[PDB]
């Protein structure tokens, strides 16, 4: 139940939608069914690899090494373009798939 | 073990923990004697943090000028307590010991063996993986 | 009775994540139940 | 003007997690009139401060009061009128956080926004009208002046 809600992208909740994104964004979002089943994909492929980390880490350890530190690399982009985490952002979700 | 192999040492790792403190406060004249001691100073002398009734600068600030480049990091003072992360004081430590830096500037938290040594994730690993050998090397002089 | 090679054997409770027997629940969190573990000072891997 | 905020507040605790820190002190404070919540760390040493005192605080983001940036730069021999003169207790930081109660859909009736000024932190609680002003990573400077 956590994975979906925090993981499943909501195109569903128009008021959501108008928090987060721009206006422009939102109705391209809501309107056309292309980029809602691009999302239900990206979701279907992050649970089926949801499984196979379950089969990777039976024990249910998270903490792995990896090259890039995604977090921190997201914090140095956020510093260095200022966003501003209040307003609604002008980044598309097919863009970011 | 893909985390840096030396970090600060005795009298500097004590000195940075009481520098970093959060009522350390440096006069004028203190400020600039220390401010000779750093190579990669761009000579700009920073604000104060408190203007009156006297300006007084902080280790923070000072640590903040030695800290290269915009590098960000979280750490926790080697004196944290558990309960504090799910207080309501979060993100102000009562204590000062939660490490928060943003920017290249320390913001806020103790500095000690946790966020200046050799473990993996400190302020030192984040400036190789960031800035780069050269720059930390600068960085590990400064501190010094 | 028993097997040859094998002197004592310890029978007890892990606390630790690792010799804890973990699962997925319904619900798909991990859960680590406690169960009993034996050890032995003897080797004889294909009987046992 | 560049005044991000201004009120008057009174103290009702100094120290309810203890003396941590010998010059610095966290006064816990209300304002009446916006009813504003304060936590607030003062050096007590050159600013001594007591329960139940009442201060003037404004947050500004100028103290030229003409509107021209400070740099955030040290100039002690700058003459140009300061509103830094009429308080007592200055200090210069930076927002670094504005938490709020809004939800994934409705807006934030409060706010909290967090100010490091060298390590002294603050943290100004309260309705959302009365914290428009602060953005983070935007330098701010504190403006304090004890009231008979």
């Amino acid at each position: 139940k956590a994975f979906e809600k925090k993981f499943r992208f909501d195109y569903t909740n128009e008021r959501a939608l108008r928090r987060t994104l721009q206006e422009d964004l939102v109705k391209d979002v809501l309107s056309n069914a292309h980029i809602q089943n691009e999302l239900e994909r990206e979701f279907e492929r992050m649970r089926e690899d949801r499984e196979v980390l379950r089969v990777i880490f039976p024990t249910g350890d998270s903490k792995v090494v990896l090259p890039c530190n995604l977090l921190r690399m997201i914090w140095n982009a956020q510093k260095i373009f200022h966003i501003n985490p209040r307003l609604p952002s002008d980044l598309h979700p097919i863009k970011v798939v | 073990s893909n985390r840096p192999v030396m970090g600060i040492v005795q009298d500097t790792l004590t000195a940075v923990r009481k520098f970093t403190k959060r009522d350390v406060f440096l006069e004028r004249g203190e400020v600039m004697n220390l401010l000779m001691f750093l190579s990669t100073w761009d000579g700009k002398v920073p604000q104060p943090a408190i203007l009156k009734p006297r300006p007084l600068w902080t280790g923070k600030q000072i640590f903040s000028l030695i800290i290269p480049g915009h590098i960000n990091c979280i750490r926790t003072h080697s004196t944290h307590p558990d309960d504090e992360d799910s207080g309501p004081y979060k993100h102000i430590s009562p204590g000062d010991t939660k490490v928060v830096v943003e920017n290249g500037e320390l913001i806020m938290g103790i500095l000690c063996k946790k966020s200046l040594g050799t473990s993996a994730g400190s302020l030192v690993h984040i400036s190789y993986l960031e800035m780069g050998h050269d720059i930390t090397r600068l960085f590990y002089s400064n501190i010094q | 009775q028993g097997i040859e090679q094998i002197s004592k054997v310890y029978m007890h409770l892990p606390q630790t994540d690792n010799k804890k027997k973990i699962i997925i629940t319904e619900d798909g969190e991990f859960k680590a139940l406690q169960e009993w573990i034996l050890e032995t000072d003897g080797v004889s891997l294909m009987r046992v | 003007a560049g005044i991000l905020f201004e009120d008057i507040f009174d103290v009702k605790d100094i120290d309810p997690e203890g003396k941590k820190f010998d010059r610095v002190s966290r006064l816990h404070c209300e304002s009446e009139s916006f009813k504003m919540d304060l936590i607030l760390d003062v050096n007590i040493q050159i600013y001594p401060v007591d329960l139940g005192d009442k201060f003037r605080l404004v947050i500004a983001s100028t103290l030229y009061e003409d509107g021209t940036l400070d740099d955030g730069e040290y100039n002690p021999t700058d003459d140009r009128p300061s509103r830094a003169d009429q308080f007592e207790y200055v200090m210069y930081g930076k927002v670094y956080r504005i938490e709020g109660d809004e939800t994934s859909t409705e807006a934030a009736t409060r706010l909290s926004a967090y100010v490091s000024y060298g390590g002294l932190l603050m943290r100004l609680q309260g309705d959302a009208n009365n914290l428009h002003g602060f953005e983070v990573d935007s330098r701010v400077y504190l403006l304090m002046k004890k009231l008979a």
